[PDB]
RNA sequence: GAUGGGGUAGCAGAACGUUGAGUGAAUCUUAGAUUUUUUUUUUAUAACUAAAUAUAGAUGAUAACUCAAGUGAGAAUGGU
């Protein structure tokens, strides 16, 4: 006789017969007072629009907050945000800016560990002392 | 604290101590702790 | 070690040996048959339909048995008359003729006796609360490890053990 | 759902390390229990804490309405003839829980107060020291058993989520290497 | 206020309404969005994908909800999972099959693809809402999709009295994964039990409705190829959906079905015997041929994990992992379809 | 054109007239603080 | 005071405390809802602006 | 990652290997040649045989922070093997950080006292690293002096053959060729 | 495959597939320049109401 | 081209029949051990690259299954694989700081590190039908 | 497919921060300015996102550029 487990669901894997980009909005913060602003307030005349116009799965935002630095804050698939203060920056440096967090996801940053992330299991199995050819001390 | 002179709030909440204990008095909930719209 | 680079060196293991025999002046396809348990996805040829033509001699071949540990016998030794005087019997008294004394009388098994025939439902009763009497004898200690044993059981038909 | 009472008691004339010691023995115990430690105790703040621990659960009746169910509690168990809670405290003491509305220290700390005064201390050589006269204040959290309870039931079911033990566990290997080592 | 002037202008009617009209979606940046990020083809308008996320529980009208394009969508995502399983394993007991296809176009698996595509949901339906944000009420349970099942008339008894309920019925009677048919406002209050299930519905009716536009405007090719893409995509583990209840005899009928000879137990290796964490390896064989083998710490438990390891080989057998469809045939220039592999049955056993 | 403030957001999400309803049904002020004045123990007092 | 007890009733809810009963504030010897004579007649001396 | 995805119960589980101190070892003696003069190992190239299956060193998964160790069981420990005149000239020292109380003994003065198991004991413990898993992989070394000891029946088997004895590379190989009638 | 991006200094490249191989980048002041579908491409697609897929393809 | 040797031509097919396979990929020289599915973070930003591009990975020390395993001299023929990746994006580290100093001289100097990584997932891993070459 | 890369005494260049000042009768703030915390992100002695607590319309805060210094402390048996 078998019995059916049903609290076992399928995993996605995103990449695999479908991509997905994992930024999916882009808030655009300016200020026409604030001095650190002047650059922001090119990137959005010269490059946000070429810019916008290549990413059609991000969502752009434009809207003013005066009395506060400008702020590139990106929303991810995965629920988190990644702000980034442009004070200061030409409008180039924005550009650059903003390629980051689209090529980025919400995940916390992490150090280098293990360059293979793998969830099926072993081709070759694992290692066992009772399958091979036996060992004599 | 055990010499202060119990004032006359000191003997009212021994008072009312013992009416809670003997079943005298029903204990109920604050109604004027506060003064707020919700009333929850 | 000081830093993670000398510490992966220290851990150090190397390829296994079959790896590094590699080839020259070609690609090359060698027999590796690992240590390891396999997965239950690499079907027996026994177990393959008659059409599948992926039935093939073993790779081996394409280049006594172990001791005995269940072997049971079955055994038909009662009659349908038997299975009569197992019920009234079983009915009559369930005290006396306990499902132990009909086993041993009819040289059957402890369970074929219950196949046939089930004591009344308060002699049952009776069992359960037995069973649950002795149960509050044991201390914390011993309760967690009766607990322990029967979830042990119920995980490894799951596949969890 | 719970019922609580933070109580800060007056300054009493001792020292923390002094009085730490009798808050550590009131620890965890019921109301009754304290006071009848505080009454036979050769300590002489054991009058002032039974003192202050009075005035608590003068509090705690009044204004909170703790150890109000007492009566109710008696019948419904009594009478019924039923089995009352049997709990254990996060230090192991094993409790029978005939009232859950019975009122225990839940909570204790000690704190340290103003300075009382200044003592010169005149030493030989024309040394003179002050000497520092301390006040210290406690604090008892009261609660009933209903909280030992729940909490008791929580540390049981988080003991019987962690899984049983199995014999043969599949530790992982950490090391993560490019080929194949078997 | 003159400080404050409205961001998106709306007529004063626009709260009363249920859902926001559907030009309104030709100025949401929410939706232009979502339809890039999927691909999909520019045959589907903003003003169809936009009525994909109005749930019946936000609009009752037939129209501007998700009733008729997610019943179309649901049927070709359970009709092509299905099809796929019993050509990638034709031995599943029927018991496995319902959970595998639960597991791939459940409300479960629904619910995390439509997470996997950046769709965020609505505090409360309305005519003032983003167009791009799914719309639903989760204080409503009185709505739902129809299906291909029928009511029990023993539905009553199934639930109190615990009657029994067989398996070649549920084929019939119930849903496409074995289960039975039909199972002012204050938003003072927090979530229950039943705002999760309403909530994780309405998740999984617009995935389906997804299909079912993509099936009225592009056709069928496309949406079988966008359930192949972001539902048979998914990895699923189907061994660890059996739970065996004596599986040694579950086995020796196996045997003597197919007239195997009988399985017999044989101790491959062992060690630690008369210790705390042994390992006994047994293997059960069938004449000469190994069926399965399973290593546990006692003699009992190592026979029964060998047993169940010998099942699972059996209803685990695969033709192929990328194997033909019989969907495959109705798309013209194909070739020649040949039988697929039909088993007789799962074991059934004492 | 201007800032996005909290209302607004709550407007995109449709959870902003269910806010009104509420606050408006305990007498509580929407958008603003109210007729009531402001703290006075301390003027009254003589605070400076 | 009033900010820690309007919090108070707001998480108590049936269990919200009978201040009223309560013993004085002895920072200031005042009971629960009462003012001083001082603050109350308003007999402090002010500034001559 | 995919190498380490699966079961890794057997690859942890504590193995029970057995030798003998007189047994001939092709491998770990010095001498290889006439077949008659192969001696048994040596007692401290034996120890260092031991001292890897202490640790687990032996296994591919092998961790220094894992007590991913083996038992070994060691018989005829009387007959251990010597070179030179190590038996009645090498010397055990001995200190309780008390001037005067040093305590000295040879070779066969311990074997007389606690066998040759100790000799080899204090072989494979000066062998192992210097941290809080010595006690543990010392205390999985099972020696004794003859052939007789409690874990018969825990030594490695394969097919009821004990690794070591006369014929089990025979009942090994058996086992794997029913392996690979399988896809 | 190369996706759709923007060049600061050239301009928008359009989506190339080298495996059938074609990398056209359009520079404009008009968003119609660029390449891609504005709001008035989303509006015509929303008025051709009569386009339906052929009942063969269905 | 150069033709694929008969041992090769004889086994692939069985290589390719078994349930699963691994291989082992060379990324500017250095390996990776991948199946279908998994995801690769490699230590360095490969420039020219967006989420969404997809990669032809040609150069395999490896390519084998449970019991049979394909190696190449040098590198496996192009021919009797087809692997392919995408580029999924790029994710960074925390900021680390490595102060330098020396022995009784105060000045502490910091070194600021925080380094991108490109990451890959296998979508695609194939061994080819070799009976017509 | 540029070249270069340890550092004391010491020499040199480029910047950040603190306090006050000019633009400033400016800009912003119950649709929450400011809140010694926590948190998030960004090559980052710094700022930023968000959260919690309290509640100000200016004797509040503030970008940018510039001006001037009682301007940066684990080290003086330093002082309080
Ligand atoms: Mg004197
Ligand atoms: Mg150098
Ligand atoms: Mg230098
Ligand atoms: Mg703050
Ligand atoms: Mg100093």
């Amino acid at each position: 006789t078998v019995k059916a487990l049903t609290q076992i669901s399928s995993a996605g894997r995103n990449g695999v017969g479908a991509f997905v980009l994992q930024c999916k909005k882009l808030d655009i913060h300016y200020s026409d007072w604030a001095g650190s602003s002047r650059g922001m307030n090119g990137f959005i005349k010269s490059l946000l629009p070429k810019f916008a116009a290549a990413n059609p799965q991000i969502e752009f935002v434009v809207s003013p907050r005066p009395a506060k630095h400008p702020i590139l804050m990106g929303h991810y698939i995965n629920g988190r945000t990644k702000a980034i203060c442009v004070r200061n920056m030409e409008p180039l440096e924005i550009l650059k800016k903003a390629e980051l967090l689209r090529d980025a996801s919400g995940e916390k940053p992490q150090k280098f560990k293990k360059p293979v992330t793998s969830t099926n299991p072993s081709v070759r199995g694992v290692w066992s002392p009772y399958h091979g050819q036996g060992m004599a001390v | 604290p055990s010499q202060f002179e119990v004032t006359k709030d000191r003997k009212a909440i021994k008072a009312r101590q013992s009416k809670f204990l003997s079943g005298e008095e029903t204990w109920a909930p604050g109604k004027v702790n506060a003064f707020l719209n919700s009333k929850i | 070690q000081s830093t993670a680079n000398r510490t992966k060196r220290m851990l150090n293991i190397p390829p296994h040996e079959s790896f590094l025999n590699v080839p020259v002046e070609g690609d090359r396809i060698i027999f590796n048959p690992p240590s390891s348990e396999a997965s239950v996805y690499h079907t027996p040829f026994k177990f393959l339909p008659r059409s599948d033509p992926r039935r093939r001699a073993n790779i081996y071949k394409l280049f006594d048995l172990p001791p005995v540990l269940y072997n049971p016998t079955k055994s038909y030794n009662v009659t349908p008359e038997q299975v009569e005087e197992i019920r009234e019997l079983r009915a009559k008294d369930p005290k006396k003729y306990s499902v132990t004394y009909l086993s041993n009388k009819y040289n059957c098994t402890k369970v074929f006796i219950m196949m046939c025939t089930q004591a009344p439902r308060e002699h049952q009763e009776q069992h359960k609360l037995a069973r649950a009497r002795t149960a509050e004898n044991w201390g914390p200690r011993r309760a967690a490890a009766k607990l322990d044993a029967r979830r042990r059981k119920e995980m490894l038909h799951r596949g969890e053990i | 759902t719970e019922r609580k009472l933070v109580y800060k008691t007056g300054y009493l004339p001792t020292s923390v390390k002094k009085l730490v010691h009798l808050s550590r023995q009131i620890r965890g115990k019921t109301v009754s229990e304290a006071l009848v430690q505080m009454q036979f105790s050769k300590k002489k703040m054991a009058k002032e804490v039974k003192t202050e621990l009075l005035r608590a659960e003068a509090k705690a009746i009044v204004t909170r309405g703790m150890g109000l169910g007492k009566a109710a509690a008696a019948a419904a168990q009594k009478e019924t003839g039923a089995e009352p809670v049997k709990i254990q405290t996060k230090d192991g003491k094993h409790l029978e829980i005939r009232d859950p509305t019975r009122i225990y220290v839940a909570e204790t700390f000690v704190n340290k107060g103003f300075t009382r005064g200044v003592e010169l201390d005149y030493r030989a050589r024309g040394r003179v020291f002050k000497m520092n006269k301390p006040t210290t204040t406690m604090t008892v959290v009261l609660k009933e058993e209903k909280t030992r309870i729940r909490e008791h039931q929580e540390r049981v079911a988080k003991k019987l989520r962690q899984g049983p033990w199995v014999h043969l566990p599949d530790r992982p290997v950490t090391s993560q290497r490019q080929f194949y080592s078997w | 206020n003159d400080r404050f002037p409205p961001l998106e202008p709306l007529p004063p009617a626009a709260e009363s309404l249920p859902s926001p009209l559907p030009e309104r979606a030709l100025t949401s940046a929410k939706l232009a969005a979502l339809h890039a990020r999927l691909n999909l083809s520019p045959k589907i308008p903003l003003q169809t994908l936009a009525r994909t996320l109005v749930d019946a529980s936000a609009d009752e009208n037939p129209q501007f909800n998700n009733a008729n394009l997610a019943f179309v969508g649901q049927t070709l995502i359970n009709y092509h999972i299905a099809e796929w399983l019993l050509c990638k394993y034709p031995r599943l007991p029927q018991g496995i099959l319902f959970s595998a296809m639960k597991a791939y176009a459940g409300p479960k698996p629904l619910l995390q693809i439509a997470r996997s595509w950046g769709v965020d949901t609505a505090a409360v339906p309305g005519g003032e809402v983003d167009p791009g944000l799914l719309q639903f009420d989760a204080l409503k349970p009185g709505v739902a999709i129809t299906n291909f099942g029928y009511k029990r008339t023993e539905l009553a008894y199934l639930e109190k009295f615990k009657w029994r309920r067989g398996m070649a019925s549920r084929v019939v009677l119930d849903d496409d994964f074995g289960d039975v048919v039909r199972s002012d406002v204050s938003y003072d209050r927090y979530g229950n039990p039943d705002t999760r299930a309403a909530a994780e519905r309405a998740h999984a009716y617009f995935v389906r409705a997804v299909v079912g536009a993509i099936y009225a405007h592009c056709g069928r090719e496309a949406a079988k190829a966008f359930v192949k893409a972001h539902i048979m995509s998914r990895t699923l583990d189907i061994a660890k959906l059996f739970e065996f209840k004596y599986p040694t005899r579950e086995l020796a009928a196996l045997c003597a079905r197919e007239d195997f000879e009988p399985p017999v137990a044989r101790l491959l290796s062992e060690t630690g015997r008369q210790s705390r964490t042994p390992v006994f390896v047994v293997g059960i064989y069938s004449g000469s041929d190994k069926l399965g083998e399973g290593a546990a710490s006692s003699l009992d438990h190592a026979r029964f994990k060998a047993a169940m390891n010998a099942l699972k080989a059996w209803y685990l057998y695969s033709p192929g992992e990328n194997p033909r469809v019989p969907s495959d045939m109705l798309e013209e220039g194909a070739k020649p379809w040949t039988p697929a592999y039909i088993d007789m049955g799962e074991v059934i056993s004492r | 054109p201007r800032r996005v403030t909290p209302v607004d957001k709550e407007r995109m999400v449709g959870r902003w007239k269910v806010i009104q309803k509420e606050l408006q049904k305990r007498e509580l002020p929407v958008l603003g603080t109210g007729n009531h004045g402001k703290y006075v123990e301390l003027k009254w007092l003589g605070s400076k | 005071a009033a900010v820690e007890a309007r919090n108070e009733d707001w998480m108590l809810g049936p269990l919200a405390p009978r201040r009223e009963l309560d013993e004085i504030t002895l920072s200031n010897g005042n009971f629960f809802g009462s003012l001083s004579p001082t603050r109350a007649l308003l007999e402090s001396e002010v500034s001559e602006e | 990652m995919s190498q380490t995805v699966g079961a890794t119960r057997l690859a942890y589980s504590r193995v029970w290997h057995h030798i003998s101190a007189v047994t001939p070892h092709p491998t770990l003696s010095t001498i290889k040649a006439p077949s008659e003069a192969i001696t048994p190992p040596s007692l401290g190239r034996l120890a260092s045989r031991i001292a890897t299956i202490l640790m687990g060193k032996h296994k591919p998964i092998w961790d220094p922070s894992t007590d991913c160790g083996d038992y070994v069981v060691v018989t005829n420990c009387a007959g251990l093997y010597t070179t030179g005149h190590k038996k009645w000239r090498k010397t055990y020292y001995r200190h309780n950080t008390r001037p005067g109380s040093l305590q000295a003994i040879t070779m066969d003065a311990l074997m007389e006292k606690h066998g040759g198991a100790e000799v080899l004991r204090k072989a494979v413990s000066g062998m192992l690293p210097k941290n809080r898993l010595r006690d543990k992989r010392l205390a999985r070394l099972k020696a004794f002096e003859g052939d007789a000891h409690p874990y018969k029946e825990n030594l490695v088997r394969f097919g009821g053959k004990v690794v070591g004895a006369p014929g089990w590379e025979e009942a090994v190989k058996a086992i794997r060729e029913a392996d690979m009638e399988r896809l | 495959k190369q996706v759709r991006r923007f060049i600061p200094g050239v301009g928008v490249q359009d989506e190339v597939d080298f495996s059938k191989v074609g990398a056209v980048v359009r520079d404009g002041k008009r968003a119609g320049d660029l390449g891609v579908r504005t709001r008035s491409d989303w509006e015509v697609i929303g008025k051709m109401k009569s386009v339906l897929p052929k009942v063969k393809a269905l | 081209q150069p033709p694929i040797s008969q041992q090769v031509k004889e086994l692939l097919p069985v290589l390719a029949a078994q349930p699963g396979h691994y291989t082992t990929i060379h990324i500017h020289g250095k390996p990776y051990l991948v199946t279908e599915g998994d995801t690769v973070k490699l230590p360095f930003k490969m420039p020219g690259v967006a989420p969404g591009d997809v990669l032809r990975l040609n150069r395999a020390s490896v390519i084998g299954s449970r019991d049979l395993t394909l190696q190449g001299a040098p590198y496996v023929d192009e021919r009797l694989f087809e692997c392919r990746a995408i580029v999924m994006g790029t994710e960074s580290e925390p900021m680390r700081v490595m102060i330098k100093k020396k022995r009784r001289c105060r000045k502490k100097k910091h070194v600021f590190s925080k380094h991108k990584y490109t990451v890959l997932r296998i979508n695609q891993l194939k061994i080819n039908d070799v009976s017509s070459l």
